[PDB]
């Protein structure tokens, strides 16, 4: 759930 | 030949097992034993030392039994004797700090390795010659073997990790720490707590992120070791964010027994460079000389042109420069800053012509940079009296009732949206009104003139936040970003102003002012960039960070041209706008009525006056100087376009004298009126989603072209649109893409 995921470690 | 000289473990490479434990008086030492127990290819213990702890009749059973309870009383993994050996008895290894030696050495089995010992260690050191010349134990070079780690039975578990205090709510072994183990800025909360709602820039101590998995696939099976190192690194960074975090600095804080410690040390370097590149650590306004670049020389070879010296361009420029990459920034205006522009001439206060507020300081890069700069922010108080023309302070119950009703209209829109497509989008402004009259006609409830004006005020608060009258903003997508984790915590006034940060990011960078880019040609082997006076620059990669409005005006010629897909995304977003006025007074005339509140609201007389000086800010938290700042939003922006500054001032003063009708109001002795809408290289304040658009537009604009042309800016950040923070983070995002 991208309501949690770190913005900087979700760029792939 | 009763016993073995061979390791139980099939495939183990140890030709001559020796016992590291020597715990039993009947220890096999290096000779024959019933069975050799394998912790690693280099580490074993014999059956009698096994039994010394495992058997109830033996003298080591006491210790083992106790450990096993703890391992169970604040731990989760299985407490076998092999686990006990790796956690309690395995000898430590430490690397000599003599630069010409650097050999790894085994410490005697009773010496407890500490950071201090690791920091200064060199061959031969014991509490109570030519030690460095002795050959390095052969098992050390073995650790570098690809299969060495696979032959390691149990993953390492760090002791006294700096990350430990921040991770109390987890079982230490789930976050790579040892169960047997026993003032940071309040805004630094890098680790999610167990089952906690989402918040921005937060990581799970016990799970690897997508990018982490992608870069370190070999850990997808077992992340224990990775997590521990990453967690340690984050904790160290946030423990001291004013200096570069190096491997040399991390190494002493990696405490674990056995050869595996060597693996951990060798790994911490890779992980640290990954965290640096992604912008998790060694970032903000940290600056480093040529002698101290943050990435190895292999990232270094390449050149970048960054267009725009606002938060986005400067973030990227700072990051890339720090990495050791050749950077040149081209700025159109005669000043850096973009939509950050502070007026520092008001006696004893700094007034932002643009941004000056921070919404949610927890984990916010802005709050980090404040820490690095040793500056303080002012947290806003809650009270915001809605003052009427002329003088009456609105009953708070009227403020809360109409606020409640306004949010109600928003909830119903969030319901109506659930089954519409972009082709079916309607302006938020239209759909609200409609729902309002519907609701009004249903239940005959009627609102007082004052109630309807207070609603007009609350409506204006959303127009302000969107930078537009709501009849241009998408009902489906207005709040698209709320889907993602947002910044928690304090909302503050950056009293010293954002300019302090902008200037630090810029210091020492190659920046060319008054150099407006007109042509970008990326069709050849290098990018050709041309300014409006025909000046040529070139580099391998180019980063664009110009405001949304400038992309919409097509002020830059791209060859090849931007895709149709990109143009649609660009045109689907709105160039939101607001302006500010700042007034200096001979004395704090509002103190009697305002009573120390950070701000006060101005109820609109009529819908037509909506957004015209809706709120006033007391610009000195110390309550000593007399400067008011007010905002012009929605339709009111238009009505001000044709007025000169003096005329805007007149209407503000007139408004103030209505607001403070029962008293005298002195004349202002200094003021400014902002003209962002007609600043040629900006022409806006912040982006929003126009009717028919999608939050996806932010991603699409953010998409690089052929790994050659990159994009950043507030309008390219889908999680955090609009803000200086979001702009800054987009620049960090692109710097990471570019450095790879
Ligand atoms: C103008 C303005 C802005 C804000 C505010 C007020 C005003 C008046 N704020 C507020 O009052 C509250 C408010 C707010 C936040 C969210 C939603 C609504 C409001 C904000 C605030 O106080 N806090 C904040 O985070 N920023 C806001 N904030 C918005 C942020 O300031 C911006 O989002 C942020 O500055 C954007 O940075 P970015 O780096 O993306 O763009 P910027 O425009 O700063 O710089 C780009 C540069 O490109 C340059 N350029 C353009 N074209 C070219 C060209 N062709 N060649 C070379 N250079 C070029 C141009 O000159 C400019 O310097
Ligand atoms: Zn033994
Ligand atoms: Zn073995
Ligand atoms: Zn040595």
């Amino acid at each position: 759930d991208p309501h949690f995921h770190h913005f900087l470690l979700s760029q792939t | 030949p009763l016993g073995s000289r061979k390791c139980e473990k099939a495939g183990c490479t140890a030709t001559c097992p020796v016992c590291f434990a020597s715990a039993s008086e009947r220890c096999a030492k290096n000779g024959y034993t019933s069975r050799w127990y394998h912790l690693s290819c280099g580490e074993h213990f014999c059956n009698e030392c096994f039994d010394h702890y495992y058997r109830s009749h033996k003298d080591g059973y006491d210790k083992y039994t106790t450990w096993k309870k703890i391992w169970t009383s604040n731990g989760k993994t299985e407490p076998s004797p092999k686990a006990f050996m790796a956690d309690q008895q395995l000898p430590y290894w430490v690397q000599c700090t003599k630069p010409e030696c650097r050999k790894w050495r085994q410490l005697t089995k009773e010496i407890q390795l500490t950071p201090q010992i690791a920091k200064t260690y060199r061959c031969g050191m014991k509490p109570n010659s030519d030690h460095c010349s002795l050959p390095e134990d052969l098992r050390v070079l073995e650790v570098s073997n690809h299969w060495w780690y696979s032959m390691l039975i149990l993953p390492p578990l760090l002791k006294d990790s700096v990350a430990a205090p921040l991770l109390s709510a987890y079982y230490p072994d789930c976050v790579g720490m040892s169960p047997s183990c026993t003032g940071m800025n309040r805004y630094f909360q890098p680790f999610y707590q167990p089952n906690e709602c989402g918040k921005a820039l937060c990581v799970r101590p016990d799970v690897m992120e997508l990018d982490e998995l992608y870069e370190f696939p070999e850990y997808s099976r077992d992340p224990t070791m990775y997590l521990a190192l990453r967690n340690l690194i984050l904790a160290l960074w946030y423990t001291n964010c004013k200096e570069a975090l190096t491997p040399q600095k991390c190494i002493p804080h990696i405490i674990v027994r056995g050869l595996v410690r060597i693996r951990c040390v060798q790994e911490v370097e890779r992980i640290l460079y990954f965290m640096t590149r992604k912008g998790l650590i060694n970032t903000g306004v940290l600056s480093v000389g040529a002698d101290q670049y943050l990435l190895p020389k292999d990232y270094h070879n390449k050149s970048v042109i960054i267009i725009g010296a606002g938060p986005a361009g400067l973030a990227a420029a700072r990051q890339l420069h720090n990495f050791g990459i050749k950077v040149t920034v081209l700025e159109a205006k005669d000043r850096i800053g973009g939509r950050v522009w502070d007026d520092k001439s008001f006696k004893g206060v700094t007034v932002g012509r643009g941004a000056q507020i921070v919404n949610g300081c927890i984990n916010n890069p802005v709050a980090l940079m404040c820490e690095q700069l040793g500056i303080s922010m002012h947290k806003f108080g809650e009270r915001c009296d809605l003052i009427q023309e002329g003088g009456r302070i609105t009953d708070p119950t009227i403020d809360k009732r109409m606020d409640f009703h306004f949010n109600a209209l928003l909830d119903v829109v969030s319901e109506w949206r659930k089954d519409k497509t972009q082709l079916q989008d309607v302006p938020l402004g239209e759909k609200i009104e409609e729902i309002y009259k519907a609701f009004i006609k249903e239940s005959g409830i009627q609102f007082s003139e004052l109630e309807g004006q207070v609603l007009q005020f609350h409506l204006s608060n959303l127009e302000y936040a969107c930078g537009s009258n709501l009849h241009q903003v998408s009902a489906r997508s207005w709040d698209h970003n709320e889907f993602f984790a947002q910044f928690a915590g304090d909302h503050t006034l950056l009293t010293p102003g954002y300019s302090v940060i902008i200037e630090k990011l810029a210091e020492g960078l190659d920046i060319q002012l008054k150099s407006p880019v007109q042509c970008i040609d990326y069709s050849g082997d290098e990018v050709q960039v041309t300014t409006t006076d025909g000046t040529g620059y070139s580099a391998q990669k180019v980063l664009v960070t110009v405001p949304l409005a400038l992309l919409q005006k097509g002020a830059i010629q791209f060859n090849p041209p931007l895709s149709e897909k990109k143009m649609k995304a660009i045109n689907s977003l709105g160039a939101g706008i607001i302006e500010k006025i700042a007034l200096q007074f001979p004395y704090r005339f509002w103190d009697s009525k305002v009573q120390g509140a950070d701000f006060f609201g101005h109820v609109p007389p009529s819908a037509s006056k909506r957004g015209l000086f809706a709120v006033f800010y007391d610009m000195d938290p110390q309550k000593k100087h007399s400067v008011l700042m007010s905002v012009i939003a929605g339709e009111a922006v238009a009505s001000v376009r044709t007025l000169d500054d003096k005329q805007v001032l007149q209407q503000c003063m007139a408004t103030l004298r209505e607001l403070f009708k029962e008293q005298e109001v002195p004349d202002p002795t200094k003021y400014f009126v902002t003209r962002w809408s007609t600043d040629p290289w900006i022409q806006m304040a912040y982006s929003f989603v126009k009717t028919g658009g999608s939050g996806e537009a932010y991603d699409i604009i953010a998409e690089d072209i052929q790994g050659t042309v990159f994009f950043a800016g507030e309008a390219t950040n889908r999680h955090f649109p609009q803000t200086v923070t979001g702009a800054y983070l987009s620049g960090v995002r692109e710097a990471s893409k570019i450095a790879a």
